[PDB]
């Protein structure tokens, strides 16, 4: 009838953040050291962290030590785990544990645990983008559009910085697809179209990416 | 339970100005009320508690008054570092509330949008994607209302706006619309046109073209 229920969980990049909660039915968590365990792709589990009754003690492997915390909520019994600067070996199904049943000593096993919650981390942390023209056609408008790369931000000159009156650079959309989109535009006299020629010069240091797009009719 | 109206919704002024933005409760409240400036991307700061005293730090040229149900935020001689929106709150010893923000912005006459439709590069339609995109350029006031309309087909769901801040020469605003589509889909339709609405528009005005010249 004792059970546990892991949540959050889900896709990272490389470097993020991503908190775990474990709720629990049938019992207290109050009397009880609570666990963090992990079971990796090759078959294994993985021991992650404890933490003691009234947090006297929390522990983790030294994989983690330093990037996870663990947490405790004996009133609404809950129990945390942070992981911040994420790595693809903590690629993982986690499962939170209660050490000890009725059957409570000074040193129990793992008595009872969670049907356990995906976490993957994809290993790259960054992501360059395509970077599409926004073609022309008194005054005319043109751009670029700067799509699909993570995380922010992104830069974008025009004409290598020459150019900078009539230039509008909007704020970063993030899409349902979890990459950030923008566009840059820029108004011209539109006589100067045929003549001059316009490059949006796109820079994303996380990727140490630059792309130079030439804008024409 | 307590709400706070706050009024105006914008508030539009000069450099120089004072200004009054007030917040009305729904039950008397004493001086339980904290007024914070918030700028895009930045957490809230707060300037004024117990209605009426200024936090340290906070300059002079802003105070408050009230209480009961009526409160005043005044900023006398606006200051460029000034534009930004303001919150009034009920606090009370376990919750909270808040009346809905006021802008506060740089005034100017009214603008409407220059509008331009922008067809999916080549490049990317034959990556599977088409992005079509619409440029509301140099209005104001802010809002604005696009619609995309495909052979004629009222759109929804398909689409995702930004908004600049106001331009630092001009004071107007841009606003920018995608609307995506994958390459199957944009292939099967001919006229795709961005269609625009605006204070400063006596109708919508509409932008378009048809898929491949
Ligand atoms: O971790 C030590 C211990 O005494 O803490 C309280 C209960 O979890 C017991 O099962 C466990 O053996």
């Amino acid at each position: 009838e004792v059970q546990l229920v892991e949540s959050g969980g889900g896709l990272v990049k490389a470097g993020g953040s991503l908190i775990l909660s474990c709720g629990v039915s049938n019992f207290r968590i109050s009397a009880h050291t609570m666990n963090w365990v992990r079971r990796v792709p090759g078959g294994g589990l993985e021991w992650v962290a404890s933490i003691s009754t009234s947090s006297t003690y929390r522990d983790y492997a030294d994989a983690v030590k330093g990037r996870f915390t663990v947490s405790r909520d004996d009133l609404e019994d809950f129990v945390y785990l942070q992981m911040h600067k994420m790595r693809v070996e903590d690629t993982a199904i986690y499962y939170c544990a209660r050490k000890g049943s009725d059957r409570l000593s000074d040193n129990d096993p793992f008595d009872a645990w969670g049907p356990g919650t995906v976490v993957t981390v994809s290993p790259a942390s960054t992501k360059g983008p395509s970077v599409f023209p926004l073609a022309p056609s008194g005054t005319a408008a043109l751009g670029c559009l700067v799509k699909d790369y993570f995380p922010e931000p992104v830069t974008v000159s025009w004409n290598s910085g020459a150019l900078t009156s009539g230039v509008h650079t909007f704020p970063a959309v993030l899409q349902s697809s979890g990459l950030y989109s923008l566009s840059s535009v820029v108004t011209v006299p539109s006589s100067s179209l045929g003549t001059q020629t316009y490059i949006c010069n796109v820079n994303h240091k996380p990727s140490n990416t630059k792309v130079d797009k030439k804008v024409e009719p | 339970a307590v709400v706070m109206t706050q009024s105006p919704s914008t508030l539009s002024a000069s450099v120089g100005d004072t200004i009054t933005i007030t917040c009305r409760a729904s039950q008397s409240i004493e001086t339980w009320l904290a007024w914070y400036q918030q700028k895009p991307g930045k957490a809230p700061k707060l300037l004024i508690y117990k209605a009426s005293t200024l936090k340290t730090g906070v300059p002079s040229r802003f105070s408050g008054s009230g209480s009961g149900t009526e409160f005043t935020l005044t900023i006398s001689g606006l200051q460029f570092d000034d534009f930004a929106t303001y919150h009034c709150q009920h606090y009370a010893g376990y919750s909270a509330t808040f009346g809905q923000g006021t802008r506060v912005e740089i005034k100017r006459t009214v603008a409407a949008p220059s509008v331009f439709i922008f067809p999916p590069s080549d490049e990317q339609l034959k990556s599977g994607t088409a992005s079509v995109v619409c440029l509301l350029n140099n209005f104001y006031p802010r809002e604005a209302k696009v619609q995309w309309k495909v052979d004629n087909a009222l759109q929804s769901g398909n689409s995702q706006e930004s908004v600049t801040e106001q331009d630092s020469k001009d004071s107007t605003y841009s606003l920018s619309s995608t609307l995506t589509l994958s390459k199957a889909d944009y292939e099967k339709h001919k006229v795709y046109a961005c269609e625009v609405t605006h204070q400063g528009l006596s109708s919508p005005v509409t932008k378009s073209f048809n898929r491949g010249e």
